[PDB]
């Protein structure tokens, strides 16, 4: 469902190579976790925690609640990257080729 | 247990996909999850899949359908190019806006029944939204529902004679209204398509909120200039706009007044040259496509 | 010459995403190879669930599954199920006997 | 996961701070808190990507040329720079926790004082320190970094960066503040840099820079405010340059043995 | 639904006469155009000057021009190499 | 310097809910004293002309930058503290200091809202914010996130584009010229100003000097121009210009309405290394929307 609703989340590369499954100490009371990316799986695990703690009864309601938490985190990252680029150019950072330029050359 | 671990494994995280890896139709959004391997693992053909990827593959990105097959191969294509389309859209810094002025899908808004006044439009959409349904499974929506709705006859044979008896003795124009509301009121509790698979907003292409200005050493940027390519040397047939290829997206380019003379000169090789464009707006259609409108900025 | 054959140039639709490979000849050849009449199902009455035998008095619909001379097309070409091919052929033969096809 | 490196004699650092520069509270802000803040943000930015397996110095070099990875570059640059600053101001790099050593008299080496004279037209180390303090006060309006760097020509020179500017890669030194006005000479430097970056044939548009830092001073508010206060950053830079650990700074100069 | 047809076990997987594409000689096409140019505008007409100049350069040293006049198909090498892996045969 | 004083900022008293007594000293009092001294040590007209005059008079000159850097740093800091009144939230000095765990908390800025302009009577400001940003949850998110992204010193501004890009008789009618087309959010870094009329084109102007100087040295050398230096400089100049033009003309100015400070000086003393977002949350709950509505120009109803 998540990737049907958000097709472009597929375009974010995923690494299937595991590090150590036994080291994962995650507290799914919050979506962000140290050691793993923010992605669709973050939403699914958050939804399961909500239904497991019985905060929400219907899976749809827990899923929607997790989705909004995911949108908030995605918006804060989209701004941190835009602003970081803008701030660097304002202090004299120079870049050889942009993504748009790379595509034109190819 | 092993079963619990497997469900949370990184391979389990990738949703099942059997969509053609070689698709020649119209592509509007990514269809396969891009898999990435680090340089160290690539040196050892390790991708976190079932089997080693052939050493011929030098890319670090692939898309796959099946971990293994009856042909003893992995079904994969060594490409990861939809990520560059998304990152190029981000570089153009054009927020996606609703051409219908709808609420932002990424915000938990307090909505009301303003659009719920079409209860008969969407309550019947469940049986009438069957454009591509089987000739008999869709017919199972007629007897299966009839019994479910027919089980509420006693409830509606009492509520209607206790809340609107006049209509039952005068006219059914209002009775039909009480019927549409009754089923919906008794269906909101039910779970018919409780999960909606429609694309939500941008679908993840952009999480940028409109309003922010782009500061630059040369002042605030008022117009976004992006290199592009004109595909056709003659406007889209039946349309007053040409087509351009900007940043992995096909846009509709509107010219100031006239078309530059390089068009006639170049002809069908017009795509061989790069022009500068201005991205006016970017919209999202229900099919999941992006409607990008541009303007052929010409040196003046 | 400022002209190219349509078979040597690909027209990228509007609203679609593209890769640099979409401007190559490989894309042209790849699109020819994988060019199948898959959109027929949505326009193919006989692949919708209707009984082809109900069209025995409608030669116009039946004439879509015969060659220019009236030869019924093999199932390999029509793409119908065994039952629909069997029913469609019966409809056409009945239509021929009635004097309509 | 990127974790905060353990520092030598950490119990002393958490009790008496860094003598003559920072107090215990001041050092907790600059290192134990800010370094934790940076590493956690770096882990969140890079976890699940190939960059997670690379040290911060390699991350900044890999991402230096990518405009939309500037956020990752900034975090990696700050993390590397902060441990370069905390390392040359540290009482002792060796762990005299069980040896209870209280005699660390480190002085500039002869190779350092020979390169100073060669590169600064005979100026003494004391005079160069005054130039460093002056450069920091007039070139870094807000946050930034002060570096003494060595280039491919064996010449020591002074580089200042705004916010998180790497000393290794000149396209990202961030030495010019374009928010304010720039002279024609500064615009010429920027224009010449842009031309050099355009001569590279690589598809990543990257150039070769062999500059290496020798001394690092953190000019961020996380390092001086609590102990010196707004406006007293020149008193902070003076103390840092006077109490440097020269066992570390001398080792950063290539000798060739 | 598209009917898959599975072969029985075979002693070999081979193409009897592999189809190899053979590109046309640039000198022969240059000659074919010049000959046509003379057919319309006339023999030695000033309109075919460029054609004559190009043909001479193409044929100056070799009448058919220097060309990669070799091409072989490898389908049978790969077909024989991969057949046992991909034929879907049941285990022994 | 009473010239840089606010009636809600009193030495020895804390701005309840945002700054403590030690935090308001360092943030404002101890900071204005330094900036004032530096401005009085660069220009002798500091105590003569208004700050905004110095900013728009000594601009675009590399020899007067220090006069404009300190002048615009004290202007931004005053404009930032002016719209702050306080909140009913627990005093910052009585709350526990946020630790590393704060970095893992999910922001709830897309589900809930608080201290909206309309709730206090500023109805014309709420309508403008909804029109330009779509909603007040979108505005709050785009405003708190833009400031949180700033790494070092800077300001997040709520600006209003001036619909007077004609340049004819400009700045002659305090109402006909004070008309706002649309509101926007803008980030400035270090001593950057939110106006954009006194600093735009700067790079284009310097770029044209560099090309002319290089072209004149080339003439001395005796060179036949170049194949693509006339086509590259032209493109660089054509883009520099097209990216600074306005809807009608090329006079795009902005009217400061609000400013949130991102400098660690403001929030490091009371909230700690991990408490910038807590600071920005209490800042939103401490904005007096009356002052902002006052600054708001009259809408340009050309429509």
């Amino acid at each position: 469902l998540f990737y049907k609703q958000h097709p472009w989340e597929l375009s974010r590369p995923k690494i299937l190579v595991e590090n150590e499954i036994g080291d994962e100490n995650y507290d799914w009371s919050h979506m962000l976790q140290i050691g793993r990316p923010l992605d669709g799986e973050s939403v699914i695990q958050r939804t399961m925690y909500l239904i497991k703690t019985k905060q929400y009864g219907d899976m749809v309601e827990a899923y929607d609640h997790a989705r909004y938490e995911f949108y908030a985190l995605r918006m804060q990252e989209e701004t941190e990257q835009q602003v970081a680029l803008e701030e660097a150019e304002m202090f004299g950072s120079l870049f050889g080729v942009s993504a748009i330029e790379h595509g034109i050359q190819k | 247990t092993l079963a619990e671990l497997l469900g949370r494994s990184r391979i389990a995280q990738v949703a099942n996909n059997h969509k053609p890896l070689t698709y020649t139709g119209k592509k509007f959004h990514p269809t396969h999850q891009i898999i990435e391997t680090k340089p160290s693992t690539l040196y050892r053909q390790e991708w976190g899949l079932k089997s080693a990827i052939p050493s011929k593959i030098k890319s670090r990105y692939l898309v796959y359908n099946d971990l293994d097959t009856l042909e003893r191969i992995t079904t994969f294509e060594p490409r990861g190019g939809t990520q560059w389309n998304r990152l190029r859209f981000q570089e153009m810094g054009v927020p996606i806006v609703s051409n219908i002025g709808r609420q932002n899908p990424f915000f938990k808004y307090i909505s009301r029944p303003e659009d719920e006044s079409h209860a008969k439009l969407s309550l019947f959409k469940e049986m009438k939204g069957d454009t591509d349904i089987s000739p008999a499974a869709m017919k199972k929506r007629l007897k299966k529902i009839t019994a479910l709705i027919r089980s509420f006859q006693d409830e509606f044979k009492e509520w209607l004679v206790e809340n609107h008896p006049d209509e039952l003795k005068l006219n059914s124009n209002k009775l039909e209204d009480y019927v549409v509301k009754f089923l919906n009121k008794k269906l909101e509790t039910k779970t018919n398509k409780k999960f909606n698979t429609e694309i939500i907003g941008t679908g993840g292409l952009s999480y940028s909120l409109p309003g922010k200005l782009k500061n630059s050493p040369n002042g605030v940027i008022q117009r976004t200039v992006v290199p592009g390519r004109i595909l056709n040397v003659v406007k889209e047939n039946n349309d007053n706009k040409w087509l351009a290829a900007i940043g992995g997206f096909v846009a509709d380019v509107v010219f100031f007044q006239s078309p530059p003379s390089s068009f006639n000169s170049m002809g069908d090789f017009i795509r061989m040259k790069t022009f500068l464009f201005e991205i006016l707006e970017a919209s999202m259609e229900k099919n999941g496509s992006v409607s990008m409108h541009a303007r052929l900025l010409e040196p003046q | 010459t400022k002209k190219i054959d349509q078979s040597l140039s690909k027209k990228l639709p509007k609203g679609t995403i593209y890769d640099p490979f979409d401007f190559s000849m490989g894309r042209i050849h790849l699109d020819r190879k994988y060019q199948a009449n898959k959109n027929s199902n949505r326009n193919d009455i006989m692949k919708s669930g209707a009984n082809p035998l109900e069209f025995y008095a409608r030669p116009r619909i039946l004439s879509r599954y015969v060659t220019s001379t009236g030869r019924i097309q093999h199932r390999d070409i029509t793409g119908l199920s065994a039952k629909n091919q069997r029913r469609l052929s019966k409809a056409i033969r009945r239509c021929q006997a009635i004097g309509l096809m | 996961i990127h974790v905060v490196p353990k520092l030598p004699n950490s119990k002393a650092l958490l009790q008496n701070g860094v003598p003559n520069i920072l107090s215990s509270s001041g050092f907790k802000t600059v290192w134990f808190d800010y370094q934790r803040y940076l590493c956690d943000k770096l882990t969140l930015a890079t976890a699940g990507q190939s960059l997670e397996s690379y040290y911060p110095f390699h991350i900044l070099l890999k991402t230096a040329g990518n405009p939309l990875q500037s956020n990752i570059f900034n975090l990696a640059s700050s993390i590397h720079n902060n441990h370069l600053f905390v390392e040359n101001i540290l009482p002792s790099a060796v762990e005299h926790g069980t040896n209870s050593n209280a005699v660390v008299k480190t002085e500039p080496s002869r190779l350092f004082l020979s390169k100073i004279k060669d590169s600064f037209n005979g100026s003494d180390w004391e005079v160069v320190k005054e130039e460093m303090i002056y450069r920091a006060e007039n070139e870094v309006l807000g946050q930034g970094w002060l570096f003494l760097v060595e280039n491919n020509e064996k010449k020591l020179f002074i580089l200042t960066s705004n916010n998180n500017g790497t000393p290794y890669y000149f396209p990202r030194n961030q030495s010019f503040d374009l928010n304010s006005a720039i002279s024609i000479d500064e615009f010429a430097t920027l224009k010449q840099m842009k031309e050099l970056i355009g001569k590279s044939t690589k598809l990543n548009g990257k150039v070769q820079d062999w500059t290496m830092p020798i001394i690092c001073v953190n000019l961020w508010d996380h390092a001086y405010l609590h102990d010196y206060g707004v406006g007293n950053r020149s008193k902070y830079v003076k103390n840092v340059l006077d109490n440097l650990n020269w066992s570390v700074v001398n080792n950063r100069i290539f000798s060739g043995i | 639904k598209p009917p898959v047809y599975r072969l029985p076990p075979l002693p070999r997987l081979k193409v009897k006469k592999p189809i190899i594409r053979q590109e046309a000689n640039k000198c022969l096409v240059l000659m074919s155009n010049l000959l046509q140019c003379w057919s319309s505008y006339g023999h030695m007409s000033p309109k075919c000057a460029g054609l004559v100049t190009e043909l001479k350069s193409c044929t100056s040293e070799s009448a058919l021009g220097k060309r990669n006049n070799v091409q072989k198909s490898n389908i049978n090498y790969h077909a024989a190499r991969l057949y046992d892996r991909i034929n879907g045969k049941p285990h022994d | 310097s009473t010239r840089y004083a606010l009636e809600h900022l009193k030495e020895g008293a804390p701005l309840k809910g945002l700054f403590s007594i030690e935090g308001l000293q360092k943030a404002w009092f101890d900071r204005v004293k330094y900036l004032d001294a530096k401005l009085n040590d660069c220009t002798n007209e500091a105590q003569q002309k208004p700050l905004e005059t110095l900013i728009h008079e000594n601009s675009k000159s590399a020899s007067k930058k220090h006069i404009v850097n300190y002048a615009s740093s004290l202007y931004n800091l005053k404009f930032s503290m002016s719209s702050l009144q306080g909140c009913i939230r627990t005093p910052p000095e009585e709350c526990p200091r946020l630790g590393p765990e704060a970095l893992l908390q999910t922001p709830d800025f897309n589900r809930t809202i608080s201290n909206e302009p309309l709730t206090t009577g500023n109805e014309r400001l709420q309508a403008a914010l909804i029109s330009s940003f779509g909603s007040l949850m979108e505005f709050r998110t785009l405003l708190i996130n833009s400031n949180l992204a700033i790494s070092g010193d800077g300001f997040t501004w709520l600006v209003a584009r001036r619909q007077l890009d004609k340049r004819a008789m400009r700045n002659d009618m305090p109402n006909r010229d004070i008309e706002y087309d649309k509101l926007f959010i803008l980030n400035t870094y270090n001593a950057g100003t939110p106006f954009n009329f006194s600093t735009s084109g700067v790079m284009n102007e310097l770029n044209n000097q560099y090309t002319n100087m290089e072209k004149q040295r080339a003439k001395e050398a005796g060179n036949l121009e170049d194949s693509e230096m006339t086509a590259k400089q032209a493109k660089t100049k054509f883009i520099y210009e097209t990216q600074q033009k306005g809807f009608s003309g090329k006079e795009v100015s902005y009217i400061p309405l609000l400013a949130i400070d991102a400098s660690p000086k403001t929030w490091l003393t009371d909230y700690g290394v991990f408490g910038k977002r807590e600071y920005l949350e209490r800042v939103w709950d401490s904005i007096e929307w009356k002052i902002v509505e006052s600054r708001l120009p009259q809408r340009t109803k050309i429509q």
